[PDB]
């Protein structure tokens, strides 16, 4: 595939076919936010308000 | 009059002569000393926090 094809977010299925599945095919797909990340900003916030979420 | 004095127990009566009624009538106010003097422990309690987050 070209370069600046995959520099943007355009993601790819690789169907495949074998005789032992349940149903018969498998696909699976990837894309440069499947990629290796950089950074994580998690801010995993700690909060008094429990019970409601966010 | 003082607060102490009262305490004291002067029982005041206010005095009053009618005519249907020849014999006057009495009205003591007065402080029982039966009762007992505990202070109170007064407690202030916060709002709960589940006030506040619903802000
Ligand atoms: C992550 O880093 C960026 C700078 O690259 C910064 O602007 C951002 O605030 C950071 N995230 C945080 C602190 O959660
Ligand atoms: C994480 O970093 C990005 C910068 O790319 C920023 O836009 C985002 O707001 C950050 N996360 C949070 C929770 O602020």
């Amino acid at each position: 595939v070209s370069e600046e094809e995959w520099n943007t977010g355009e993601t790819y299925t690789c169907v495949v076919a074998h005789e032992a599945l349940p149903n018969r095919v498998t696909e699976r797909t990837v894309d440069k936010s499947t990629g290796k990340p950089t950074l994580y900003n998690v801010s995993l916030v700690m909060s008094d308000t429990a019970g409601t979420c966010y | 009059i003082c607060e102490d004095d009262w305490n004291s127990g002067e029982r005041f009566t206010c005095t009053v002569t009618h005519t249907d009624l020849p014999s006057p009538l009495k009205q003591t106010i007065s402080r029982p000393k039966g009762v007992a003097l505990h202070r109170p422990d007064v407690y202030l309690l916060p709002p709960a926090r589940e006030q506040l987050n619903l802000r």
